């Protein structure tokens, strides 16, 4: 399992 | 606008710590999600990402480096420093520092991640090398014309710059005269620590005769410097 | 780590032509993906950001496609400054990670390169090592293989090799390969050959010597 990046949830 | 620089030193010893600062100008490290991220890149490969550190002092490393790094920053300074602890000679590389910008916002609203995908500026980088190999100067041998270096009527001939440390060393052929010709690879390190380079000059094999062919070698660091006359192998004429 | 495969790994190409590179990632990245060009000597250059996005400051030759698993980047025309090394980032997932990196050099006609050997020199023997030299003189592309047989025997670990960059004239490479043995090894041997294959080489050409045969 990767860890997503700090903006991936942003539109 | 800009601008990042790293400082730190050229050189460190196995199972040392390594501290490198990155210096900046153009942002702030207050500016909302911004990020310094750090990037190596070892000798002839590709780019290696290490770390970064956010405005929100949220911070990564590359998993199979998280024990030896740390991250940290001095948004009054506009600095961020990267330690690197036990290192070793596979660590030698050059060191880039650069900046990540934070999502679009609007009167202070994050309204798009679009810009955050990208490392937008680089630092020029630092070049670090770990070794315990002391210093030393090369010794110069010969690379001698024969029948097995001609082809035609061009033969080639050249030195062998051998064992020393650290970099770098230049060459030159009859003292600047010569360089039509003239081909000085990148040196190599070798499994002793030492590095090695040779510089070779393909001429007119009619040249052989009478022309002088000297290599002029200089190790700065040990202060040594040799001048180096190649001949032909005495099997010719 | 999300892997990122660059290709081509190397291409060639002259100045006003159009390239195209790709990157394919293990899995998607939506549109995190970043390309870069980074000259000798130099940091990486920004082009692309978020994709497609064009970096402010960039020329409008420089363009980007995808979203998901796989991208490209495109030069409409090539330019001199263009001829580098192109890598590109993934920022969706920790790492961010960066593909193995597209080398640009400069096109010309094939061409096999000289091969000359160089035996060790009296003077190397007498310190107690024996270095043994292959040169590959001026040959393209860059694509060479060298391997050191000492009486027939392949030579495995003991040998190193330098490249130089493409020359400014001729746009050709020049490889040098250091084969190292000690001087008592070296004198318990006859035949000392480097076989080289190369595109140039309508087959594998072998220069060597018999320090044997006087």
């Amino acid at each position: 399992l990767l860890e997503l990046d700090k903006w991936a949830s942003l539109w | 606008r800009i601008t990042l620089k790293e400082s730190g030193p050229p050189l460190v010893k196995p199972t040392q710590t390594l501290t490198l600062t990155c210096s900046f100008s153009g942002f702030s490290l207050s500016d909302f999600g911004v990020g310094v991220g750090w990037i190596r890149q070892p000798p002839g490969k590709a780019l290696e990402w290490l770390a970064i550190i956010y405005s929100d002092d949220d911070k990564r490393y590359s998993p199979s480096l998280n024990t030896r790094l740390t991250i940290t920053k001095d948004t009054s300074k506009n600095q961020v420093v990267l330690v690197m602890t036990r290192v070793s000679p596979v660590d030698t590389a050059t060191y880039f520092c650069a900046h990540r910008r934070g999502p679009t916002t609007l009167f202070g609203v994050p309204i798009a991640r679009g810009p955050v995908n990208a490392m937008d500026v680089w630092g020029q980088g630092i070049t670090v090398t770990i070794s315990s190999t002391s210093t030393k100067g090369p010794s110069v041998f010969p690379l001698a014309p024969s029948s097995k270096s001609t082809s035609g009527g061009t033969a080639a001939l050249g030195c062998l710059v051998k064992d020393y440390f650290p970099e770098p060393v230049t060459v030159s052929w009859n003292s600047g005269a010569l360089t039509s010709g003239v081909h000085t690879f990148p040196a190599v390190l070798q499994s002793s620590g030492l590095y090695s380079l040779s510089s070779v000059v393909t001429v007119p094999s009619s040249s052989l005769g009478t022309q002088t062919y000297i290599c002029n070698v200089n190790h700065k660091p040990s202060n040594t410097k040799v001048d180096k006359k190649v001949e032909p192998k005495s099997c010719d004429k | 780590a999300l892997q990122l495969t660059q290709s081509p790994s190397s291409l060639s190409a002259s100045v006003g032509d159009r390239i195209t590179i790709t990157c394919r990632a293990s899995q998607g990245v939506t549109s995190a993906l970043a390309w870069y060009r980074q000259k000798p000597g130099s940091p990486p250059q920004l082009l692309i950001y978020d994709a497609s996005s064009l970096e402010s400051g960039v020329p409008s030759r420089f363009s980007g496609s995808g979203s998901g698993t796989e991208f490209t980047l495109t030069i409409s025309t090539l330019r001199p400054e263009d001829f580098a090394t192109y890598y590109c980032q993934q920022l969706h997932f920790y790492p961010h990670t960066f593909g193995g990196g597209t080398r640009v050099d400069v096109r010309r006609t094939v061409a096999a390169p000289s091969v000359f050997i160089f035996p060790p020199s009296d003077e190397q023997l007498k310190s107690g090592t024996a270095s043994v030299v292959c040169l590959l003189n001026n040959f393209y592309p860059r694509e060479a293989k060298v391997q050191w047989k000492v009486d027939n025997a392949l030579q495995s670990g003991n040998s190193q090799e330098s490249v130089t960059e493409q020359d400014s004239k001729d746009s050709t490479y020049s490889l040098s390969s250091t084969l190292t043995l000690s001087k008592a090894d070296y004198e318990k041997h006859k035949v000392y050959a480097c076989e080289v294959t190369h595109q140039g080489l309508s087959s594998p050409v072998t220069k060597s010597f018999n320090r044997g045969e006087c």
